[PDB]
DNA sequence: AAAAAAAAAAAAAAAAAAAAAAAATTTTTTTTTTTTTTTTTTTTTTT
DNA sequence: AAAAAAAAAAAAAAAAAAAAAAATTTTTTTTTTTTTTTTTTTTTTTT
């Protein structure tokens, strides 16, 4: 056993005398900073690093790590503790809560009486008057673990999990202290909520009404009690990590106050909390027992190996004139040749400028389907860009279908309520949906598709379901054959449709097969004059580019007028084009300026374009 | 206090009986090296095989049988004492040391249908497959507080009274001091236990025809909460008991009753062989001695009953042995599993050839056009009906992933069904998403097809594309596409009808004294121990009736199979000169001028078909168990792919 | 309770708690039986027992 | 969440013919402390 | 089993304490001397002077003093420990070792007449004139028993809760094994200790001489029970305590008070 | 016993013991009080109290 | 190959069979202690 | 020194207060299991 005097008196210890260099190499008290912030009322959340408190202290940190729960209030309270030697000044009251805490305590100065002692129960709880909340950082030492294998005898502990998020409700107030005011004294009654429910107070404890024996009915209210953002998600493993034959393996996350609002459905994430029970009863137990439920309390919520939430070599390497095509030839190194394919899924990725003239909405996405014989690395590409981008949903024939693609109606558990829940295009509502056998795809999918497309919304007039969702994605489809199936319906839609055929050729067939072998042989591409950039960079560069709105300037103007209206000669004399195509060039051209960074759109730009266009439109012949 | 048992001489003899057993040193020290082998492993369950247990003590063996709590405790007890004697550190480590049982069980074998009360209080081994399975909840099996107020710290222990009187004094989770000051729980401190229930029904295939099936509810504790998942045939080895109703007042004398599960097991086809030093001596023996023609040697003996087909034969050891799969340093992954579609005329032995790759490769799922119809074949999404969430049903694909799944009647199969499993055949993978849930399963699986060529028997004088009605997308992804034709040679008449009539007199030697009809009746089953779930091995087969005579001994099936099993961890690394060598042959077959005329394409070429070449070769070398894929292994594969796209059109 | 008491404090009103260990159990089905097609009068619904 | 219960904590009577027994209890309080024998001269 | 303590910091503290008290050689000896005494004449009683354990502790004598009962239970605890020690053999023969005081006690010396409510659980000193002496009778502390049907033995072990709140499982003496089958207790094989009541009344000629005498009821465990007889004068030391009613749904406040002697010596 | 949420099972009727040794008691004495004789009327008996 | 019809499934709503939970002071008995009365025994006074 | 009267001692019977002892199933809820139904969706057939 442990005396937790003393070790609230190490953490007090730690927390005040830590210092490090992250300020720019000068040295800085890392927590005495945040404790004057949180005491000042400028922060809310602390995270305790357990790498600097091993820095100086290992076995604090095996303790925390073996008992967390009873550390994580042993910090909090030795945070209460050091506030007001480091509060500076008088804070602005921003919060009716922080009123309610003023006044809370000079009226308990106000009949303070020092010297007499005021029984245990006749004081405010330390959780009805924080206005902050403490976190942990798990060690670095310590390796995450898998879902599955969280069990009964890693609990209490604190443990870091990663998964994909499936699951998660809404922001909702959650009671931590509920307050009840009498209607005969007029003094308040405190009520520390910590099972999932209570059982509201009816006669008010209150001195005045003790010794009145009075009534003493109490009210509870909402004004001065003490709410938290709750929020419960669903964390589900990575397929890489479950086991042969089994299917992915969930867990429940419940995240509390500042950890809200961080992740959302379809993101990787990477969870370090504690796991606790919640006691189950209440049901017509079968087994004697006292069994209970297990989740993960959310202390840090990190996005991480897609969605992840700089320097002069940086700087220069966009500064080069030939970044574009870096980039490009980065996008999926080990597939060979398709350099065109990649520069357009490179605009894909980046996208064009939205505008909003005068009520209509003109999106910036940009729509490519891949159509192409068997073997062509279509689904290879799809997968690739899935893995690339920020917000990406891959979705294969049927397997994700009718709400597989377009939101349902789920009960839910926090309040029994019927809540929409997304699907692969919400998922990925502004970022990339990758459709596979967009051709064999069903009809209301394609439907739906095509609806997306066309408005970025999905409206459904179903029965449980009456919505008109929110879809901003850009659909990149790979769908295989008018040559023999070439869908008017598609051409009209899709702002770059690519027909990838693989005509037999000596030369192109012998060095696609080196490609291939060395592949094989060394688990990576050949190496090449130029090294690909690695996936974080690469979303780096796109993202700053996301930011970059570039205008068009009215001189192009007529430019881009003589190549539409010469397009559209070409395709009238010939054996399809339109203001798609004009839309298609201009969206494609703002997307070159902004990968290029600036913020008018060149010629350059404007020819790149149209050689792109011009390149899928005879991949058709 | 209260009573405490003094000398209880039942208790007594029972662990001097129990841990004279567990002595073994004298006895070929078999349990002193399962108890030294749990103890290196960190585990604190010993399974105990009921066999031995009865030979050296049938007193001690029907005791603990028919009184299942009492002997397992006594059992127990003798298991924690050796384990100090061992090791007294880890003893101490660990508080209980637990025994499952394993073995032949006379009468106590049933299923959940056999399983009546007459086997309350007894250990009863039920097969059955997990119809459901729950959630792993922990139970405090021993709770500590700490009161802020006077710095306490208490510690409350919870007896296991799951199949025993309980009484509300023992399950009362303390809220409060002796003085009402509120205590807080240590949760690190306390000590949990995972628990699940499952729920065990009779197989279908051994269920009465016709009739509604019986289940079972079984308890799964500490070190067995997730070895199932719904839909596993397992092998529970319990105790069966009667669980306690509520305190009432008033009873009707209905008893729920549950199995306590003591072990479980799956199948053990799937099981990890057991090498013995002998057997991987000779493992190597036949390595190194035989190398140059060991792929063809294994290919010939893969399926005696079959004749011909060599090339078919050839791949479907390759397939068998699988290639090595790519996982690049981007997440680009390339599958290392070769599918094999085999379409031609009526009774040329395709379905046994995909019924023989069923009985042998382990994870090898039956599959029929028909008999499954999309979320069969691959994942479903359902939901619980109960919470009010999206659940996740595997499929074939599925439970076959790193397996095989043999497909009949791939023609009959409706096309919707094809279209989906087309990502699982190329990446080896089932993506499937509802609004509440979205899922990427890994079905890493070798497709081994058969299907009927369009107008039922081949049509010599068509192109294979009119013969084969699969379109190309669908016939890319087949790695090999073999053309099985019932060719009317007399010749080939004449040996075909010779090997047919050898297998049928064939006769099993001892077991078959000359007119015995093998067939049991839904009895005999039960009666002796299951050969699905139960525990000398030569090299080559002894002359019998399968074949005549020659200097070319046939591979026995147990040691193909571990020899197989052995060499498909080997994963060879393509050299330069046979990376060179294939790439070279696929340009040339790329282009189509190198096959002669009159010559029509099985199916079209593609970097597929490369991928194809490569996992050959791969495959090839870990026959060999070269660990590097050489030129020899490059040219069988060219001559195999070779062989498999064209086929001569007739006129 | 039947003990017989030596002084103490009688034991609680409602005491007694099933011991399942110490049961003997049989077994015990539950069937539905039908009024035979050919008995049932023309116009009339199957009896049940 | 649901093993421990903390207790009910409560604040002090802040704000607000027959007199409440509080402020008789109060008035005793006064009278104890504030009952003055003797006079000015002594 | 049921909610064992972990770790204590006051008992830790007093079982230290006092065995720090008893474990005398860098000082005079006192009571290691005594101990060894006691082991020399196969006792289980010390005498341990309050004016020493003042003089050593204050803060141990003030609570040994103020609250007996766990004082007096670590005490014991400590010279268990100590008594092992010096020598386990010995050590092991006694189930427990007691600890009688003497000396002086300031304002815990009072007489029958004196002995009010505010020394309840108290250490007190009364010196007074015995009137009653019951007989000795043996108290079943730990009965053995045998079933002839099963051939099994068992014990049953009752807490001296003579002050303590008691339930009746507590005190359930058991006739019947599991299944019905009787039981014959060991008389040879279980323990039982002597116990005897008392009264003390004030000495006549120090009680006041107009009002009647006044007496209180002492309680003598084992080696404390034939040391007197009525018509002696005594110096009884022990915890005055409150005996427990019997289990009723309505009680009346009074409380039946008695004096557990720690330790009796001849006037 | 108020205290039965802790635990589904129930706790019997008139389950609570008085502990004695968390008791805080006080001395109490019982007189008899007699009219005084001067007081007593002349032909009368003293009252008491 | 596309449209319409059929059915097949999924999920949600609803109604019993069994099990589980809730609610529960008052009357009578006996033991101890204390007092009153009878007779025997002992003590004290008178002859 | 003995007898007669007085008083005390011992012993037994009765009464009052206070602590102890004895007696004490029915009714309602509600959870689970089963079935029913409405709509969506998927498959099959037909032109
Ligand atoms: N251009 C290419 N470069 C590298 N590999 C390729 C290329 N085309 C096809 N492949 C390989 O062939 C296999 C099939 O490719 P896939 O993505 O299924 O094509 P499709 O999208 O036409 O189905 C993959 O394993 C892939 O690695
Ligand atoms: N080459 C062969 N050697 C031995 N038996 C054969 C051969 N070809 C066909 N058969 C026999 O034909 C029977 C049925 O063949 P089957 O597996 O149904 O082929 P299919 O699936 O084409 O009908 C089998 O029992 C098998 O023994
Ligand atoms: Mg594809
Ligand atoms: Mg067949
Ligand atoms: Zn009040």
């Amino acid at each position: 056993l442990k005396d937790y005097a003393l070790e609230k008196e190490k953490v007090k210890k730690f927390l005040q005398e830590f210092y490090q260099d992250d300020e720019l190499g000068k040295k800085q008290f890392k927590y005495g900073n945040q404790l004057v912030r949180l005491a000042h009322r400028e922060q809310v959340a602390l995270y305790v690093d357990l790498d600097d408190v091993a820095e100086d202290d290992p076995e604090l940190v095996d303790s925390i790590c073996e008992n967390a729960r009873r550390y994580a209030k042993l910090f909090a309270d030795a945070v209460q503790e050091l506030l007001p030697q480091y509060k500076e000044r008088e804070v602005v009251n921003k919060d009716v809560l922080d009123v309610y805490i003023e006044h809370r305590l000079m009226m308990e100065q106000r009949s303070r009486d020092p010297g007499m002692v005021r029984s245990p129960q006749n004081q405010y709880p330390a959780e009805l008057m924080r206005r902050f909340e403490l976190y942990f950082q798990g060690p670095s030492s310590n390796k995450p673990r898998v879902i599955r294998e969280v069990r009964a005898d890693s609990v209490g502990k604190l443990v870091t999990v990663r998964g994909i998020v499936t699951r998660v409700s809404e922001v909702k107030p959650k009671m931590v202290v509920a307050t009840y005011t009498c209607d005969q004294c007029g003094a308040e009654t405190y009520q520390p909520i910590q099972s999932p429910t209570f059982m509201p107070l009816i006669m008010c404890p209150s001195q005045e009404c003790q010794t009145n024996r009075s009534g003493g009915r109490l009210y509870l209210q909402t004004r001065g009690s003490r709410f938290i953002k709750f929020q419960e998600m669903k964390m589900q493993e990575h397929s890489d990590q479950v086991p042969v034959g089994n299917i992915p393996r969930s867990i429940t996350v419940l995240v509390e106050g500042e950890n809200t609002r961080i992740a959302q459905p379809g993101d990787h994430v990477s969870v370090t909390g504690i796991f606790l029970p919640i006691l189950r009863t209440g049901f017509r137990q079968v087994v004697q027992g006292l069994l209970s439920e297990t989740y993960l309390e959310a202390h840090r919520i990190v996005k991480m190996n897609k969605s992840e939430d700089l320097t002069r070599e940086e700087l220069r390497q966009i500064a080069e004139e030939d970044f574009y095509e870096k980039l490009a030839a980065s996008i999926a190194p080990e597939i060979y040749g398709h350099e065109d394919v990649k520069k357009a899924l490179l605009l894909l990725l980046v996208g064009g400028v939205d505008q909003s003239p005068r009520g209509m909405k003109i999106r910036g996405n940009i729509n490519i389907c891949l159509m192409g014989d068997p073997g062509v690395a279509k689904s290879q590409l799809l997968s690739y860009i899935d893995r690339l981008a920020p917000r990406s949903q891959y979705t294969t024939g049927r397997g994700s279908s009718g709400v597989g693609l377009t939101a349902a109606v789920l009960r839910d558990s926090v309040s029994g309520e019927l809540t929409l829940e997304g699907g692969a295009l919400v998922l990925a509502d502004q970022g990339v949906c990758c459709i596979d056998e967009f051709d064999k795809m069903a009809e209301a999918d394609r439907t739906a598709i095509h609806e997306v497309m066309e408005q970025q919304t999905i409206s459904i007039a179903k029965a449980g379901i009456l919505t008109t969702l929110n879809a901003r994605c850009s659909i990149l489809a790979a769908a295989n054959p008018q040559n023999i199936q070439l869908p008017a319906a598609l051409l009209s839609r899709f702002d770059l449709l690519w027909l990838i055929q693989d005509r037999p050729d000596r030369d192109n067939d012998l060095r696609l097969a080196q490609h291939i072998t060395y592949v094989h042989q060394h688990s990576r591409q050949p190496p090449s004059q130029f090294e690909p950039l690695d996936m974080k960079l690469m979303r780096r560069y796109i993202a700053m580019c996301r930011e970059k709105q570039p205008m068009v300037p009215e001189s192009l103007a007529d430019y881009i007028t003589a190549a539409y209206v010469e397009m559209r000669r070409e395709a009238w004399a010939s054996k399809y084009t339109s203001a798609r195509t004009l839309l298609a060039i201009l969206r494609l051209s703002t997307a070159l300026a902004r990968l290029r960074m600036v913020d008018v759109v060149e010629k350059e730009d404007v020819n790149e374009a149209i050689r792109l266009m011009e390149m899928s439109k005879d991949s058709l012949l | 206090a209260g009573t405490v048992v003094l000398d209880d001489v039942e208790l007594r003899e029972a662990q001097r009986d129990y841990l004279d057993f567990l002595d073994d040193e004298e006895d070929q020290g078999i349990y002193q090296s399962k108890v030294r082998e749990l103890i290196s492993d960190n585990q604190y369950r010993l399974i105990v095989n009921v066999n031995d247990l009865r030979r050296k003590n049938e007193k001690r063996a029907n005791r603990l049988l028919n009184n299942a709590f009492e002997e397992l405790v006594a059992f127990q007890r003798a298991l924690k004492d050796f384990v100090a004697s061992i090791d007294a550190t880890y003893a101490k480590q660990y508080e209980e040391f637990y025994v499952g049982l394993e073995g032949s069980f006379g009468s106590k074998h049933v299923s959940p249908r056999t399983l009546t009360s007459c086997f309350l209080s007894c250990v009863v081994c039920v097969e059955g497959i997990v119809t459901k399975c729950s959630l792993v909840r922990p139970k405090v099996v021993r709770s500590v507080h700490y009161c802020p107020a006077t710095k306490k710290t208490i510690e409350r222990r919870y007896s296991d009274l799951t199949t025993l009187v309980a009484f509300p004094s023992s399950s009362v989770y303390p809220t409060k001091d002796e003085e009402n000051n509120p205590l807080e729980t240590e949760y690190g401190l306390s000590v949990y236990k995972d628990h699940q229930t499952i729920t065990i029904q009779e197989m279908p295939e051994k269920a009465p025809a016709g009739q509604l099936p019986r289940s079972v509810d079984v308890i799964l504790d500490d070190d067995l909460v997730d070895k199932a998942k719904p839909g596993d045939r397992v092998q529970v080895v319990g105790t069966y008991r009667c669980l306690p109703g509520k305190k009432g007042g008033y009873t009707s004398g209905t008893f729920r009753t549950v199995l306590i599960a003591c072990n479980v097991k799956q199948m053990s086809k799937d099981a990890q062989p057991s090498f013995s030093a002998e057997d991987i001596a000779k493992i190597k023996k036949f390595s190194k001695t035989r190398s140059k023609d060991i792929f063809d040697q294994l290919a010939k003996s893969l399926a005696p009953s079959i004749h011909g087909h060599d090339y078919v034969k050839k791949a479907i050891l390759c397939l068998l042995l699988g290639g090595v799969e790519r996982d690049l340093e981007n997440g680009s992954h390339i599958r290392g599993d070769i599918n094999i579609l085999l379409i031609g005329d009526p009774s040329v032995a395709k379905s046994q050839l995909l019924r023989y790759v069923l009985c042998t490769a382990p994870r090898a799922i039956p599959t029929t056009g028909r008999g499954s119809s999309g979320v069969g074949l691959t994942a479903a999404v359902t939901t619980d009906q109960e919470t009010g969430e999206r659940r996740l049903e595997a499929g074939a694909m599925v439970l076959a992933d790193r397996g095989v799944v043999c497909i009949d009647e791939f023609d009959k199969m409706s096309d919707m069904d094809r279209t989906a499993i087309h990502e699982v055949m190329e990446q080896g993978r089932v993506t499937i998403a509802k609004a509440g849930i979205h899922a990427r399963l890994n079905a890493r699986c070798s497709v081994l097809a058969a299907a009927n060529p369009v107008y039922g028997r081949y049509d010599q004088y068509k192109t294979p594309m009119e013969n084969i009605g699969l379109q190309d997308s669908l016939l890319s992804r087949f790695d090999l596409l073999f053309i099985m034709l019932d060719q009317m040679d007399p010749e080939q008449d004449r040996e075909i009808s010779d090997h047919v009539l050898r297998m049928h007199r064939y006769r099993a030697p001892g077991e078959q004294d000359g007119d015995a009809m093998p067939l049991g009746s839904a009895v005999d089953i039960l009666a002796t121990d299951d050969p699905n779930f139960s525990q000398i091995y030569e090299k080559h087969d002894n002359l019998l009736h399968g074949t005549k005579k020659k200097k070319e001994k046939m591979v026995s099936a147990a040691f193909m199979k571990k020899y197989i099993h052995v060499a498909k961890i080997i994963k060879p690394v393509l050299t330069q000169e046979s990376a060179t060598y294939i790439a070279e042959e696929y340009s040339r077959l790329r282009s189509q001028d190198s096959m002669s005329s009159d010559t029509a394409r099985t199916s079209p070429v593609t970097a597929r078909t490369l991928e194809t070449l490569i996992r050959l070769a791969t495959a090839h070398a870990k026959a060999r168990m070269s660990k590097t894929v050489d030129l020899q292994d490059a040219e069988e594969a060219v001559e195999l792919v070779q062989y498999a796209y064209f086929k001569k059109v007739l006129e | 309770c039947n003990t017989d008491q030596a002084g103490r404090p009688k034991c609680p009103l409602d005491p007694y708690f099933i011991m399942p260990d110490k049961c003997k159990c049989v077994d015990f089905q539950t069937l539905k039986l039908q009024e035979l097609p050919d008995a049932v009068p023309h116009g009339e619904m199957p009896r049940h027992m | 969440s649901g093993f421990d219960d903390p207790g009910i904590f409560y604040s002090d009577s802040f704000g607000g013919g027959q007199a409440r027994k509080s402020q008789l209890q109060r008035r005793f309080k006064e009278f104890l402390r504030q009952y003055r024998v003797g006079t000015d001269r002594t």
